[PDB]
């Protein structure tokens, strides 16, 4: 049995324990990020498993620094712990070097930490993928995505979870380089509604956050009224 | 073979369930709580006439106001008993007051699931304790009897048997117990029940009995005091 | 001064194909003599001796611990240690205590176990080695000892002349030091024999 | 450092490593202890004979302190570790209480050492039982037994090791006030008890006595075969 | 990781320690090694395995080790393991000498090492050392002594014994020929050769194929010496001459 | 944290199979040869060097430990590098204490001791290498072999790696006690020719020598010269 | 099977069986219910009694003046977690001189309980909690699981037959926000009563109640102190 | 023997009965999981690294997709194999080099850096609790005495310096192409080093590249600082090759 430890290659050179962790992410509902002219917008299909839960419970969008948002899919406790790692890294960076961590460098650091959990019998890989988004006048808009193996790349648009491919094909239809965050939120809401399987899982909440010129480089929840306008646009577009 | 901290599909730790089974290999012990005090009684289980019966101790003093009866793997009980003793003395040292029966039982029970092979110091506990305990005493809540098993679960009982014949003994306890029962009745009741459940004929050397009363410190019955109680039974 | 607490003196001296090493015999605590046969020169081999002056407790500890190291060396290597290698062993041992030293300053005298060439050296309390071709001295009367050695020593002395010189150097040096003396012992080391003598000496 | 849990529970509440340690004890040479009126006696079997052996170097009877000694059965290398740990402890007790240990104190200590090695990571249990004998400050004679689990009890007489079942049966029928009324008879009771199991009697019974205040005497083969004959000829009658 | 741990320090169901037993099988295949006590001394005689023609012969022996001034040993089993143990024996003996300023009594050295071996069977999850040792020595408490220890951490004193290949056979021959209280170093030497001759039954006994060391007392000092090959040949000669008498 | 149990253990017949298997890695390695002459020692080895694309001078199999001691191996190269580094470090630790270069035999003992650790210590496999170690001290040449068990032996001449058994019998019918070093170098290269396959250039063998002057690798141009006869 | 003994072993479907198994410890505990209004947070719990002569296990524990918990699962793990929560609360009052916000404490439980789910030879916590709290953001009911996930709830039930309690709670949750304290506890008790076999009823021996709100520190009601609340379930 | 197995010799780095380390073998297979090939060639004046650049997804920021890394100002690297493993090895190399400079006062030689990474990889082949990294590192730099340098180290902890080398799926084919070419050349030495690298890669893959489908990095005796070619720069080479 070649698939019980992250410290064992299979005879074909695979690490099944990392692949299995990836399957946990691909069972999760869908998260998307889109980079545009003046920032980055995140959206999450947030399945409601009980009507007894408060609206806002089990957030999948996190502030990891004042200028950096994180959007997650997969095992949520693993994702939160990673948000804590990312936070700590951003904090330590500021204490040591005296300025806000560059997004790319934060993505690389956290990805190496994820990577460290893919080498050993002593620990298991994280069952999560996540996106990091930021904006500043100096660096522009940046959107990175990290998976359970610890690979980290930059994107114009990205999706993770179980309708990943369907989401991407819709994202590809946007000329996001020429769009603002205010336009893109509506398109994010639209795509979540398109890929949502309303027969198989009934109820969901749309979760929206952004970072861009319009928020002054701060990662913030999309305001309630803009979210509701976006949902209404998405739902009516589905017709 | 699997690790000592493995859950079964029913949500129990195999090691703890197995430690609970080891309790069934112990001699029967009985605790009864009355408004006049608590009694503890235990089958010694003499295996040879050459063995000294007084060297079997399955009832011990924790402090003046608290005794403890044990069943299961008796060697495992020693560190639990010592922990209880040290804790009550620490409480006395720090607070200048006696520790409640409940609090002692609680402190001991926090040792319960502290086993495992890669969180802890170079050779910590490899397994749970194969022991059940009855703590009987008197504190300001009045007389009190508490039971504890290898899960760390502990609870107050009005009357309770543990060990091999405890189903059996517990039935007979439901039958005879009443809230207004006297201590002398409880003493007689528990020796009648031990007499039923023991393989050997009950006498004044193959059992022990102790009491704690609001009046009076932990008291182990002498051969002579046991014989007087055995006459009726 | 920590090194004058017990007092004492050692020296070694080179001759043709022989060496000599000598020591006073007093063990005292400040003014008080306690014993007059206290050992300060210790064999480290058939033809290799170490003499230690300084604090009596450290004389004994360094001698014992050096012996520990030497026995293991010899069992493990093929062979009897060379004089120069003993010096290095001692240096290393003393320097390990660089920031809390043993208060002893040894001299070594011997013949190479294969070549029989004469060797002498001394070391300070932290293990600085000093080899010479003439003599070395260590103890509470070093200045006295240097005066006698500089004035009397000559190259290529035979065993009898070496014996007389080291003896006169010792006796007259310690007789100007209150806390050294109560006897003098001398070992003459040759290829074929060791000669050990105690000297007629002042006992005040 | 090695932290594997070695002694663990099995279904039904068994500790298999402890049971297996107990099997090691059952294969050891037979050891016997009898508490007399003012004497205590330990006797032990064999183990190998062998003419070329230096007899001195393999004894299974051991002083712990002036007033306490022990015999063991089982893994001899394990026994040595226990014995030395107990010897150290007797000196700590003396250090901090300025009395010798009671026999019960040192038994209690050995037992709890053994129990710890059934509940600590990285270690197997000790494969020995011990018969521990001596006298308390007030002259009371004592015989205790420990086993690999850490359980311990006091005994009037007992046996451990191979054929302990049958030797214990014999002691049960033969341990009376009469059989221990005197020192010679107490010693004879140990020998008779061994002579029941000891292959080529005997020959290979080692034997030692402790008297009140008087410290461990080992009997020598000349002194033993005196008792052997003195009992073998009494059983003809 | 529990899957890969072979559990070298646990009991089997009969109260056995398999790694110790298995190590004892390793030893049984190693070079034969015997020890004989006499009135005027003690000896070790060992089969050499380093016998290939192209070997270079650089130390004073192959399997005889000096431990301190008054003691030596020989070994049968894994050689590298024996090097660790003999190094530890030397350390212990010097620790004792440091502390007490007198040599370690023989049995005390043996016991100290056997406690290390015992530990390796009880905790640590490591393979035991694949070595049995014969120890010869003199001390002021029991004079000339011979000890044997094995991977269980067990030891004993012996007047004559053998470890390694064909031990059981060697010990039978010793049982039969050894005179308790009446042996000299000269007669023990004769017996040693007699024993090796029978137990190296593959094949015809040569000085190049054995090593003998003796331990004696001269002028209050212990002398430990490995016999030169001339002396070993002479002893082999004398044993063959002796069998010439054997019938008439 | 690391595995604390031994990965080498005794089998039911008394064998340490991991060490046997390490020996099989050695037997499958490229051939190495060592000859002790009267006035020196030669070590020679084959480069398992495919491709002309290799820079043959970029890594060496014949390596100096000290001015007076050198090494070669058969088996796994990366394991060898571990032991080269440790040997060098051990030699320096000795020199700092004793102020005398480490005797070849003392160095071999300490290196072999390290190899023994890897047969017993937690969570590691033995080294898949055997070393040949040469040196000069006490006015005299030394050739030693150290195997994966931590066993070591002094040789007059030997071979290791592929075809070593034949290599050994080839040396047996060819070595004499009174042989000079320049002659010994020739017989070392002939011994590699026995089991070569490929045609020998000075770029695909390596040769090291050890005499009173110290240890050094022969240069390509020097190896070229010895190869012209062979 | 090969995938179910270690919390570090992912299965081929992207599950961790050890965590699922730890969750069964909570499903087999006795039921407890948590709910809230605009002003109060309530916990109600059923106590399982071992025999007829046993008192009945404590289900409700004090954490701080503003926080209490109800437990389901391994009692020893419940106490270990309770002690952690107590300590975090004391630390916050020591350092800042104000109550630890309930959501922040719950975050700390998540982070703490996630750790052993990812290291070899460790195990999940076999306990689930309902957490009643009051702070600047009003009343709270949180739920924690052996998976280290947690949930912010309008109301919740865990333990054996809690699905009935959950259903009742969905049925009436639109009422809860505007309920007075007595109405709210009554609702809690009715939900809990849904978990019981048709025969059996809520009694002063088996019901335990915990309450916190705007005007009221976390208080536990047992035995005779529950009778006011049980009478006029009319 | 011939593919025999005992115990856990396919799961952890213990010896098989032939003396093999299967887990190390399998780490080499992991290098090919990525489906990419890299080539490196050295001449008298420069050393070059060329690799494939695959951007299958339109939605990637292709500026973030690279396998070329700067280790110091003067040492460049191409990585082949598992991406996250590769990144980790890059960080380690960067750390080893920075540390070298701090302790010793001069830049780490390329050979020493390659050796150090190889030695670190060796530990993963002898210790049982972690796996090897399923990646391969090729390093380039200028050495003052020896000229341009190309070094490679692998998951076994082997390393070597080269005239030219390759890694990944078409490693063997690249090795043959390059071998055939050096024999032809005088003093067995490449001269047209960027052209040879790109041609080798294009031959073994049968692609004929656009300037967005490869990456090129260089160090030169005149300009020892590691330089990554731009698209246009690469295009000028692709066009000069197209026309002969
Ligand atoms: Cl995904
Ligand atoms: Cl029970
Ligand atoms: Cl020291
Ligand atoms: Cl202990
Ligand atoms: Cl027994
Ligand atoms: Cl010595
Ligand atoms: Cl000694
Ligand atoms: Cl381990
Ligand atoms: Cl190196
Ligand atoms: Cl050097
Ligand atoms: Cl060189
Ligand atoms: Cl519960
Ligand atoms: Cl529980
Ligand atoms: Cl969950
Ligand atoms: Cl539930
Ligand atoms: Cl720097
Ligand atoms: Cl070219
Ligand atoms: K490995
Ligand atoms: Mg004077
Ligand atoms: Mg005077």
């Amino acid at each position: 049995g070649y698939d019980l430890s992250a410290s064992t290659f299979s005879p074909d050179g695979r690490v099944f324990q990392v692949e299995y962790a990836m399957k946990a992410v691909e069972n999760s509902s869908t998260a998307i990020g889109i980079r545009c002219k003046d920032g980055v917008v995140f959206g999450v299909e947030k399945l409601v498993l009980s009507k007894l839960y408060e609206e806002g419970s089990n957030k999948r969008l996190f502030n990891v620094d004042r200028h950096v948002g994180m959007a997650v899919a997969g095992l949520l406790a693993d994702a939160r712990s990673l948000a804590d790692i990312a936070r700590e890294e951003a904090s330590n960076f500021r204490s040591n070097f005296g300025y806000n961590i560059p997004l790319k460098h934060l993505a690389d650091r956290v990805a190496m930490y994820v990577h460290a959990y893919t080498l050993y019998s002593a620990v298991r890989p994280f069952g999560c993928s996540f996106m990091l988004g930021s904006y500043s006048v100096n660096d522009g808009a940046q959107l990175y995505m990290i998976d359970p193996s610890g690979v980290s790349y930059g994107y114009w648009g990205c999706a993770i979870g179980k309708a990943r491919q369907a989401a991407k094909t819709e994202i590809e239809k946007l000329q996001m380089k020429e769009m603002t965050c205010r336009d893109i939120v509506k398109e994010v809401a639209k795509i979540i509604y398109i890929v949502h399987d309303e027969v198989k899982d009934k109820a969901f909440e749309l979760e929206l956050s952004w970072v861009g010129e319009l928020t002054n480089g701060r990662h913030e929840i999309v305001p309630k009224d803009i979210r509701e306008e976006a949902e209404k646009y998405a739902k009516e577009s589905l017709k | 073979d699997r690790g000592v901290n493995t859950f079964s599909p029913e949500g129990r730790l195999f090691q703890v369930e197995y430690a609970i089974e080891a309790i069934k290999l112990g001699s029967t012990a009985i605790g009864i709580q009355t408004s006049e005090g608590v009694c503890l009684a235990v089958e010694k289980r003499i295996t040879s006439p050459l063995m000294e019966p007084s060297s079997i101790e399955k009832i011990v003093e924790i402090d003046a106001h608290i005794g403890c009866a044990m069943s299961g793997l008796i060697a495992d009980a020693k560190t639990l008993i010592d922990k209880a003793r040290v804790e009550t003395q620490n409480h006395w040292f720090t607070y200048n007051e006696t520790m409640t029966v409940e609090s002692v039982t609680q402190a001991v029970s926090n040792l319960a699931l502290q086993f495992g092979e890669e969180d802890a110091d170079p050779g910590a506990m490899s397994r749970p304790f194969g022991v059940a305990l009855l703590f009987g005493g008197v504190d300001e809540k009045g007389p009190q009897l508490f039971h504890m098993d290898p899960s760390g679960t502990f609870v107050q009982c009005d009357a309770r048997a543990i060990g091999s014949a405890s189903e059996g003994a517990q039935s007979s306890l439901q039958e005879v117990y009443h809230k207004s029962m006297t201590l002398k009745e409880a003493i007689k009741s528990s020796l009648i029940i031990l007499k039923q459940v023991m393989e050997e004929k009950l006498n004044a050397t193959n059992i022990e009995l102790a009491t704690v009363q609001p009046g009076q410190n932990f008291h182990m019955f002498t051969k002579e005091e046991l014989e007087e109680v055995i006459k009726d039974i | 001064s920590i090194m004058s607490y017990n007092g004492g003196a050692v020296m070694a001296m080179k001759g043709k194909n022989c060496v000599a090493i000598a020591a006073d015999r007093r063990f005292g605590i400040q003014a008080q003599m306690v014993t007059t046969d206290f050992q300060k020169i210790f064999p480290m081999g058939d033809r290799l001796y170490i003499g230690l002056a300084g604090l009596a407790t450290d004389v004994q500890t360094v001698a014992q611990r050096l012996k520990f190291r030497l026995n293991l060396y010899e069992l493990k290597e093929g062979r009897q240690i060379k004089p120069y290698t003993l010096m290095s062993m001692v240096a290393n041992l003393l320097y390990e205590k660089r920031f809390g030293p043993y208060y002893t300053e040894p001299v070594i005298a011997g013949l190479d176990p294969k070549t029989f060439k004469p060797f002498i050296c001394s070391l300070d309390l932290i293990g600085c080695p000093m080899v010479t071709d003439d003599f070395v001295v260590s103890g509470t009367c070093a200045e006295q000892m240097y005066g006698m050695c500089e004035s009397l020593w000559e190259p290529n002395m035979d065993p009898d002349h070496l014996f007389e010189t080291i003896s006169q150097a010792m006796l007259n040096a310690v007789d100007r030091d209150a806390v050294s003396g109560m006897g003098v012992i001398v070992h003459i080391i040759e290829k074929d024999k060791i000669t050990t003598r105690t000297l007629k000496a002042r006992m005040d | 450092s090695y932290d594997r849990a070695i002694t663990v529970f099995s279904p039904d509440g068994h500790l298999f490593q402890v049971e297996y340690a107990q099997e090691a004890v059952k294969k050891g040479s037979t050891a016997v202890g009898v508490r007399g009126r003012d004497i205590v006696v330990l006797g032990v079997e064999k183990k190998s004979v062998a003419k070329l052996q230096d007899e001195r170097t393999v004894r299974k009877i051991c002083a712990l302190d002036d007033n306490v000694c022990m015999a063991f059965a089982g893994l001899t290398a394990d026994a040595r570790i226990v014995i030395n740990r107990a010897r150290v402890e007797c000196q700590s007790h003396r250090l901090t209480v300025e009395d010798p240990v009671t026999v019960e104190y040192i038994t209690r200590y050995i037992a709890s050492l053994k129990q710890r090695y059934t509940q600590s990571n990285g270690r197997r249990p000790f494969g020995i039982s011990a018969l521990i004998v001596g006298f308390d400050f007030d002259g009371t004679p004592r015989l205790y037994q420990t086993d690999p689990s850490g359980t311990y009890h006091a005994w009037k007489a007992n046996a451990i090791g191979r054929g302990a079942k049958s030797v214990r049966e014999f002691l049960e029928k033969n341990y009376t006030d009469e059989a221990i009324e005197t020192d010679d008879l107490t010693i004879k009771l140990v020998i008779k008890a061994l002579l029941e199991v000891v292959q080529s009697g005997g020959k290979n019974i080692e034997l030692a006595v402790m008297r009140r205040d008087q410290s461990l005497k080992i009997l020598n083969p000349e002194e033993i075969e005196k008792y052997v004959a003195e009992i073998e000829k009494e059983k003809e009658e | 990781s529990r899957r890969y741990d072979s559990r070298t320090t646990i009991f089997s169901p009969e109260g056995r320690l398999y790694q110790v037993e298995y190590a004892m099988e390793a030893i049984g295949h190693a070079g034969t090694c015997l020890g004989i006590l006499a009135n005027d001394g003690v000896l070790l005689a060992a089969e050499r395995r380093n016998i290939h023609k192209l070997l270079d012969e650089v130390f004073f022996s192959e399997k005889i080790y000096k431990l301190n001034e008054d003691m030596a040993c020989s070994v049968a089993g894994i050689t590298s393991d024996a090097n660790v143990l003999t190094n530890e024996l030397r350390l212990i003996a010097q620790r004792y000498l440091l502390q007490y300023q007198e040599p370690i009594p023989c049995e005390q050295l043996v016991t100290a090492l056997c406690d290390i071996k015992q530990a390796y069977t009880q905790f640590g999850g490591k393979r035991p050392f694949g070595v049995s040792l014969l120890y010869i020595g003199w001390d002021k408490h029991y004079g000339f002594q011979l000890y044997q220890s094995d991977p269980s951490g067990n030891y004993g004193g012996w007047k004559a014994t053998c470890i390694g290949n064909n031990s059981a056979a060697a010990v039978s021959m010793l049982k039969q020929d050894y005179k308790e209280g009446e042996m000299t170093l000269k007669s023990a030497l004769a017996l040693a050769i007699k024993v090796l001759n029978k137990t190296m039954d593959v094949s015809k006994l040569s000085a190049e194929k054995v090593e003998i060391a003796t331990l004696t007392r001269e002028n209050g000092k212990t002398v430990i010496r490995v016999l030169k090959q001339k002396e070993v040949e002479q002893l082999i000669k004398k044993h063959e001459e002796e069998e010439a008498k054997a019938e008439r | 944290r690391g595995y604390s149990f031994s990965l080498t253990t005794f089998s039911p017949s008394g064998k340490l199979v991991q060490i046997e298997y390490a020996l099989a890695a050695v037997a499958g390695g490229a051939p190495s040869v060592g000859i002790k002459a009267a006035n020196g020692v030669v070590l020679a080895t084959e480069k398992k060097q495919k491709s002309i694309l290799y820079d043959e001078r970029s890594v060496h199999k014949v390596e100096p430990i000290t001015k007076h001691i050198g090494l070669v191996y058969s088996g796994m190269g990366p394991d060898y590098r571990v032991l080269v580094h440790r040997a060098r470090k051990l030699a320096q630790q000795y020199y700092l204490v004793y102020q005398e270069p480490i005797p070849t035999a003392q160095l071999v003992q300490r290196v072999a001791s390290v190899m023994q650790e890897y047969t017993q210590s937690g969570g590691v496999r033995p080294f898949g290498v055997s070393l040949l170690i040469c040196g000069w001290n006490e006015g005299r040449p030394y050739l030693f072999q150290s195997d994966p068990s931590g066993a070591y032996f002094a040789w007059k001449a030997t071979a290791m790696g592929k075809n070593y058994v034949n290599g050994k019998t080839f040396l047996e019918k060819r070595y004499n006690e009174d042989l000079e070093l320049e002659d010994a170098i020739h017989t070392a290269i002939l011994t590699l020719k026995e089991s070569f396959e490929g045609q020998m250039t000075e770029d695909n063998i390596e040769v090291g020598i050890c005499n009173e002057a110290g240890f050094r690798r022969l240069t390509p141009t020097e190896v070229k010269d010895y190869l012209a006869a062979i | 099977n090969q995938y179910d003994n270690d919390v570090t072993v992912w299965s081929p479907q992207g599950r961790i069986h050890q965590i699922e198994y730890a969750m069964e410890a909570v499903k087999q505990g006795s039921a407890t219910v948590g709910l809230k209004s605009k002003t109060h947070a309530v916990l109600v719990a059923l106590k399982r009694a071992q025999s007829e002569l046993a008192a009945h296990q404590k289900k409700i524990l004090h954490v701080d003046n503003h926080i209490g918990i109800s437990i389901a699962g391994l009692t020893a793990d419940a106490r270990l977690l309770c002690n952690f929560m107590r300590q975090e609360c004391l630390d916050s009052r020591f350092v800042f001189d104000r109550p630890l916000p309930v959501s922040r404490l719950v975050s700390l439980i998540g982070s703490k309980t996630q750790i052993p789910t990812q290291r070899y030879g460790r195990r999940p916590y076999g306990v689930g909690l309902l957490i009643a709290g009051y702070d600047d953001m009003g009343p709270h009911i949180f739920q924690t699981c052996p998976s280290a996930n947690y949930f912010d709830c309008r109301a919740m039930s865990i333990g054996a037959r809690s699905q009935s309690a959950r259903t009742y709670l969905e049925r009436h949750m639109s009422e809860f926000m505007e309920c007075n304290l007595n109405e709210l506890v009554k609702h809690g008790l009715r939900a809990l009563r849904e978990t019981l076999p048709a025969e059996q009823d809520l009694t002063t021996k088996n019901v335990s109640i915990g309450i916190v709100g705007k005007d009221l520190e976390f208080t536990i009601y047992d035995d005779d102190d529950v009778s006011p609340f049980l009478e006029g379930l009319e | 023997s011939r593919g025999s197995s005992a115990g856990f010799d396919r799961h952890i780095t213990i010896f098989s009965p032939e003396g093999r380390l299967y887990q190390v073998e399998y780490a080499f297979k992991a290098i090919n999981q990525g489906g990419l090939t890299s080539v490196a060639v050295r001449g008298k004046d420069c050393a070059v690294i060329v690799t494939q650049k695959k951007v299958p997804d339109k939605l990637l920021d292709s500026s973030t997709v690279t396998h070329l890394f700067k280790i110091t100002e003067n040492i460049g690297c191409v990585m082949t194999g598992m991406t996250a493993d590769s990144r980790s090895q890059v960080q380690r190399a960067r750390y080893e080099a920075a540390n070298w400079k701090y302790k010793y006062g001069y830049e780490i030689p390329v050979d020493m850096l390659c050796k150090r990474i190889a030695d670190i990889s060796q530990v993963y082949t002898q210790n049982a609790e972690m796996r090897p990294l399923g990646c391969c590192m090729i390093l380039i730099g200028i050495d003052e005495e020896q000229g341009p340098q190309v070094y490679k180290c692998d998951p076994a902890g082997y390393y070597c310096g080269f005239k030219a080398t390759a890694a990944g799926v078409k490693q063997t084919e690249s090795t043959s192409f390059l071998e055939k070419k050096v024999k032809k050349k005088f003093d067995w030495t490449f001269e047209q080093t960027v052209e040879t690298a790109i041609t080798c890669l294009s031959t073994v893959l049968s692609i004929d590249f656009k300037p967005s489908e490869i990456e090129v990095g260089v160090v030169t005796v005149e300009n020892p600082k590691f330089r990554i070619l731009t698209e246009a720069e690469i295009d000028a080479h692709l066009v000069a090759l197209a026309e002969r």
